[PDB]
RNA sequence: GGAGCGUGCGGUUU
RNA sequence: GCGCUUCGCUCCCGGAGCCCACACU
RNA sequence: GGGCUCCGGAAACCGCGGCGC
């Protein structure tokens, strides 16, 4: 998977940084899932904590 | 970038001075969070890796939900805009079934070729287009524009009208441009009325927040994972219709003329058609049998056939 | 129970 | 060998339930 | 007679047939 985002100014690109707003990119296609999801708990806690739930 | 959806209409009034009463009714704004997944779809973002019913199939067992289905079938490696009706809410998938969709693609080209002749050949598909795999019916490419192009590779967007395949566009193209060409990684960015903007979220997103719901008791977070199902519609032509009407299309009452209130230009005779109360909730999905001018100055007949009803019975009281 | 979006059929059993 | 071969939707048919409804004088 | 809503194999594991690594 090459396509990245820079999603703040939305636009697609194979590149790095998107020059037009100097936002790095990220990959396109979204973190994968299986129902197992492991670092389940893991993550909601680092989440959990950027809300202050 | 337009599709055939992003076309603004006026808004028509019949009525000119119409009221609604609070008391029997649920705006989709203050439904109560139960309900609101009753009636919800998610903006879905599918990761690459299921196919998109098995997707479906974990939103299900995760969210302890029964009955919930998907908008246009994307492939087990495309990821992207997903939309997936929830329990009452299933069959607004109808909606979104014939309307438009926008994907970035990553064709990759089987040899070389002068970077502007990609660009006039791929320009030359803007327009109808007769589906020509490997060794019959016409489809729309609303569309196409061209990115980035590194060696053979080349990204693009593209929109297309309901059910084109875009592998096929591309292995066309490539027969186009000579060389021959495979479709790399593909990505879908709309569903028509289905945006990627801040509503489309991600698995690990959905759940998370249905977690943080029932563990932790923040409706918040997962409720503005969840859009009413108005929002399946809103790419359909509307017509607003007054309470007393309401009630009675519930029942299996085809609407007729002297029901609307306000009204959306450019309809048709067997246009789709979104009924809607004065709270702007969906009532019912149908066919016009009466074009947009038509049912505005008239008051003798039927504007829509009724054909599907979303709007439960006891939300409005009968009176007919 | 059929037709289709979408390649289907025969055995232990809600 | 391992994975998938369908969440569900639509048309018809059978069964259960609700109506017959121009949305007031 | 028509309209609407709901249901109509909702069951795991097994043999080909059919696509994919």
């Amino acid at each position: 998977f090459r396509i990245r985002k820079c999603p703040k100014c939305g636009r697609y690109t194979l590149k790095e940084v998107c020059p037009v707003c100097g936002e790095k990119t990220k990959v396109a296609h979204p973190p994968r899932f299986s129902p197992e999801d492991p670092y389940g708990e893991y993550r909601r806690r680092w989440k959990r904590e950027v809300l202050g739930i | 970038r337009i599709l055939p959806a992003d076309i603004k209409r006026e808004v028509l009034i019949k009525d000119e001075n119409a009221e609604t009463n609070p008391d029997w009714g649920f705006p989709p704004e203050k439904r109560p969070i139960e309900m609101h997944i009753q009636f919800g779809v998610i903006n879905l973002d599918k990761p690459p890796g299921p196919t998109s019913h098995e997707v479906v199939a974990w939103i299900k067992k995760i969210l302890n939900l029964e009955k919930a289905g998907h908008g246009g079938t994307l492939d087990p490696k495309v990821s992207g805009v997903l939309p997936v009706a929830l329990e009452k809410a299933t069959r607004v998938v109808q909606a979104l079934l014939p309307a438009g969709k926008e994907y970035v693609a990553l064709m990759h080209l089987h040899g070389d070729v002068p970077e502007d002749k990609i660009i006039q050949v791929m320009k030359e598909f803007e327009g109808e287009i007769i589906q020509r795999p490997p060794l019959l019916r016409t489809r729309k490419v609303y569309y196409i524009e061209v990115l980035e192009i590194e060696g053979r590779d080349v990204l693009f967007r593209v929109g297309v009208e309901a059910g084109t395949y875009i592998r096929s566009l591309i292995h066309h193209i490539g027969l186009a441009l000579g060389v021959g060409a495979h479709m790399s990684e593909l990505r879908r960015t709309r569903s028509g009325p289905f945006k990627e903007d801040e509503t489309l979220i991600t698995l690990h997103d959905l759940v998370d927040y249905y977690y943080f719901w029932k563990e932790d008791g923040i409706e918040e977070y997962f409720r503005k994972a969840i859009q009413p199902m108005e929002k399946a519609v809103e790419h359909l032509p509307k017509v607003w219709i007054k309470d007393s009407a309401v009630a009675a299309v519930t029942h299996g009452a085809d609407l007729a003329v002297p029901g609307i209130a306000k009204l959306h230009a450019g309809i048709k005779r067997g246009d789709l058609v979104a009924i809607m109360t004065l709270k702007d909730e969906l009532v019912a999905l149908g066919k016009a049998m009466m074009t947009s001018q038509e049912m505005l100055e008239k008051t003798k007949g039927i504007a829509v056939d009724v054909e599907k009803v979303f709007m439960p019975r006891d939300w409005y009281p009968k009176l007919w």
